[PDB]
RNA sequence: GAGGAGGGUGGUGAUGGCGUGCCUUUUGAAGAAUGAGCCUGCGAGUCAGGGACAUGUCGCAAGGUUAACCCGUGUGGGGUA
RNA sequence: AUGCCGUGGUGUAAAGCGUGGCAGUGAGACGGCGGGGGAUAAGCUCCGUACGUCGAAAGGGAAACAGCCCAGAUCGCCGGC
RNA sequence: CGCGGCACAUCCACCUUGUGGUGGGUGUGGGUAGGGGAGCGUCCCUCAUUCAGCGAAGCCACCGGGUGACCGGUGGUGGA
């Protein structure tokens, strides 16, 4: 009983190249070396995805400060201050904010500036 | 009928095939090792 | 059947020697990697038989001829013949026209005037002897059609 | 407008605002209560429980659209190791109406 | 998501530094957050965004002969030996606005962006700017709180 | 084609009634002078096949 | 009384028999939050295991 | 439905972030340790034996089981050494 | 001082013992702590720890970094501490 | 930690209550050598059944599906 062993490695050859489309070189072309670059890239989504979360929060939180600077406040006390005032909203949507209501933004540290006690000391 | 017969339950265990990939058994499949036993079988008596 | 090294002509000789050829250690024209080489591990002529228990053979038909006679798929009619002479086309009436199926089993015995010649020439018929009533042919057929001397064969052979 | 606090997340959402959710337990035409975190009308700015516990973001599950189909393996080095695997998320979709 | 990413939505605006007491570091991390744009909410560090920064008087930055007299500056040429030593004093007596450029770019990132950037900047040592055309806006240096 | 037992296997040990196996002890064939009848009743007799190395043994017999 | 101990480090440089003493606290993550009875024999495995629990006294 | 705002597929991708080929052998590798130019095809733990050990299921039940061999037509019925 | 054996309670999910089946390992490294060999030496070599890590563990930090600090990735999340 | 989707042990109440499964809770799930368990796929014989020159196989492109190995539909080529 001879198989002829092409067609189920075919499957694979085409499906793997048909994902690894739009590689340069010697990586769209060819399967050994396309292969290679799939458990490479994937890898990299594998670890990407999650610091991508962790940069958002990095952007947002840029945000935050250049408006909290426009108001004369810092991050640090601002978020001290929603937190006193328990205003449990995210820095996505409170960035958000900083763009689509400026005023918002104000208000908000208004709040945070009355929540905060009154110095450094304790 | 033969189209209704079927095998115990329990039996008819797959064939472990050894060669086949990481993922069935191994690239050194169970030869772990690069000594005698790799390459050919010690005498038991030994 | 295959064929292994030894029995594929020649190889004996082992060229590409081992230094300044750049070439990978041939050691032999022959060797299953090359175009023409032998098989390894190759389908060896088995000569088999899987010898079973005696009792688990007669469990097995006794059982399967018992659900045939649970569901009345049974008929153990008494003969076919136009006296002497083979008549295919009243086979195919009598046996069409009492079982009305496909596949079907024929127990006669040795008995060659209108034996395994009146129902030969009908698809899905099969024919044998009561002495060599295997149970594929059982399971296969439905509507099992025995001799009166079929049955009383079998049952004096098995008491 | 308002934030509505729901999934373990938070989404800025509209009347009329359609946005995907995580999976819960809806079917097709049942309007689901959902607290909020902030609700700016563009001048009123909320904060506290007397208005978190008072209003709420009433909106329709209608769409049990499967999310992106995610292809993963992982691979280490020379170790010689694979593990093919894979995830697709199952989320609903959100029209928000208050 | 952000907003703030999209062709043409960026205001180019001016700002004028009176850079004459302004210690050199602090003068150049100013330079740098508000030439990027960090002191804007619409921050998006993939595009060249921000305002122009305009240095005035850039002669007399105030630094002390302690590294006016060792704080060397190397510019390395490729050949052999050609490690052009030149003191930071020599450099303030002749371009001081390659000295504060070299400040500024020493802050800056090592990226394309930051020679799209560096193109944006105009340094004059005098304190007599021609470029009254656009809307120059005076801007100082603060602390906010905390 | 079939199996071989070790002929100095079924020379040497002798399986029981049940799954044992023992071992002849006789470190006493070549000097009896310096050791003393403790010695020589601690090496007369019969023993039991230690269970580490059942799983060979009972290979090698069969 | 009663107390509270939370895991506060982990046990990857913990030896034997600070792990083992953590398995007895009934211990299996950081943030686990365990009420414990009176001191009959607590204080020698928090006295074993000071770097690694929070003590709070709890009811 | 032209052209376009907005929305969403399929390409391309400015620009930023992150990130040291694969296999083997190694205490240890991205390799300046070795090997592969690429693609297609071929190819490496299998079988006989009334073998042995252990285990799971299936026949029987102090029993079980037949080898060689005979008859016959498929591989079934007999055969007690 | 620690550590070891045994004993009476408390606590704990599987950790232990015995008997069987089937393998691997049988070249270790580093750091910390005690030593010896050496030159009051070495990224040297040889010992012990129920001391750990790597080996066989990705991640964050040490600028870069298998062995140091924190911490043991089921998958997803434009959520937090 | 939170919010959802898979899985492995143990446990609670059930249906054929150690064969086999249903609802729920807790804990667990990095892993090479190595053990064990459960599967996909090409070819071939047989049985039941069946699309099929009103166009199969093979091949190509697209759109979809499955936790994965992989699978389906559409269209084109081809013609058993």
């Amino acid at each position: 009983a001879r198989v002829k062993r092409a067609v189920n490695a075919h499957k694979k050859r085409r499906s793997i190249l048909k994902a690894s489309r739009g590689y340069r070189g010697q990586r769209s072309r060819l399967y050994r070396k396309a292969k290679e670059q799939q458990l490479h890239s994937l890898n990299y989504a594998y670890r990407d995805r999650r610091a991508r979360k962790g940069e958002f929060r990095k952007l947002w939180i840029a945000r935050i400060n250049a408006a909290a600077r426009l108001n004369d406040i810092t991050y640090n006390r601002l978020i001290q201050g929603l937190k006193a005032a328990g205003v449990e909203v995210d820095r996505k949507n409170l960035a958000d904010i900083a763009i689509s209501d400026p005023a918002a933004f104000t208000a908000l540290v208004d709040v945070a500036r009355a929540a905060l006690p009154e110095d450094v000391n304790a | 009928k033969l189209h209704d017969l079927r095998p115990a339950r329990g039996s008819k265990i797959a064939r472990t095939r050894v060669g086949r990939g990481d993922g069935s058994k191994g690239k050194t499949a169970g030869r772990g090792t690069k000594g005698t036993r790799a390459r050919k079988q010690v005498p038991v008596t030994f | 059947s295959t064929k292994t090294r030894g029995e594929v002509s020649g190889g004996g000789r082992k060229p590409y020697r081992q230094k300044g050829t750049g070439r990978a250690r041939q050691g032999s024209t022959r060797a299953p990697q090359f175009t023409g080489g032998g098989v390894v591990h190759g389908p060896k002529p088995r000569d088999y038989s899987q010898r079973t228990p005696k009792k688990m053979i007669a469990a097995a038909l006794r059982g399967a001829l018992s659900d045939r006679a649970r569901n009345g798929r049974i008929h153990a009619i008494t003969e076919l013949v136009e006296g002497q002479n083979p008549s295919t086309k009243s086979a195919r009436a009598f046996l069409a026209s009492l079982t009305e199926r496909k596949q079907v089993l024929v127990v006669i015995g040795r008995s060659d005037e209108a034996g395994a010649k009146s129902v030969r020439n009908l698809p899905g018929v099969h024919i044998l002897a009561p002495d060599q009533l295997n149970t594929y042919d059982v399971l296969r057929a439905d509507d099992v059609v025995f001799s009166v001397e079929a049955l009383n064969a079998y049952i004096a052979a098995n008491t | 407008y308002a934030i509505v606090k729901t999934g373990g997340k938070q989404y800025k959402v509209a009347v009329g605002d359609v946005v995907k959710v995580e999976k819960l337990e809806s079917e097709q035409g049942e309007k689901v209560s959902l607290p909020v975190a902030l609700v700016v009308d563009g001048a009123t700015v909320t904060t506290d429980a007397k208005a978190l516990a008072k209003v709420a973001v009433t909106g329709e599950v209608l769409g049990h659209t499967k999310g992106p189909k995610i292809r993963i393996h992982k691979f280490k080095n020379k170790t010689g190791y694979h593990k093919r695997q894979g995830h697709r998320q199952q989320l609903t979709v959100l029209k928000v109406t208050g | 998501p952000t907003y703030a990413p999209k062709a043409g939505d960026t205001t180019r605006s001016w700002y004028v530094i009176d850079a004459t007491d302004v210690v050199l570091g602090r003068l150049a991390v100013a330079a740098a957050n508000l030439l990027r744009g960090k002191h804007k909410p619409t921050f998006a560090p993939n595009v060249d965004g921000g305002d122009f920064v305009i240095v005035i008087n850039a002669d007399k930055v105030a630094i002390s002969g302690d590294k006016l007299q060792h704080k060397m500056v190397y510019r390395h040429s490729g050949y052999p030996g050609g490690l052009h030593k030149r003191t930071i004093g020599e450099l303030m007596q002749r371009h001081p606005d390659r000295v504060v450029e070299k400040a500024i770019l020493g802050m800056l990132p090592k990226n394309r962006l930051s020679r799209q950037i560096q193109r944006k900047l105009r340094v004059y040592a005098g304190p007599e700017h021609p470029h009254s055309a656009q809307q120059p806006v005076p801007y100082e240096l603060k602390q906010v709180a905390q | 084609p079939k199996a071989k037992t070790h002929s100095g296997a079924s020379k040497r040990f002798r399986r029981t009634g049940t799954g044992k196996i023992v071992r002849q002890k006789a470190n006493r064939r070549h000097l009896l002078e310096h050791k003393p009848s403790t010695r020589t009743r601690r090496l007369d007799g019969r023993t039991v096949v230690a269970a580490n190395d059942t799983k060979r043994v009972t290979s090698l017999l069969n | 009384s009663q107390l509270k101990i939370t895991q506060v480090r982990s046990t990857i440089g913990a030896r034997w028999k600070q792990r083992e003493s953590l398995r007895t606290l009934g211990l299996r993550r950081i943030r686990h939050s365990v009420i414990r009875e009176d001191n009959a024999a607590t204080r020698g495995l928090i006295a074993v295991v000071r770097h690694l629990v929070e003590v709070e006294p709890a009811q």
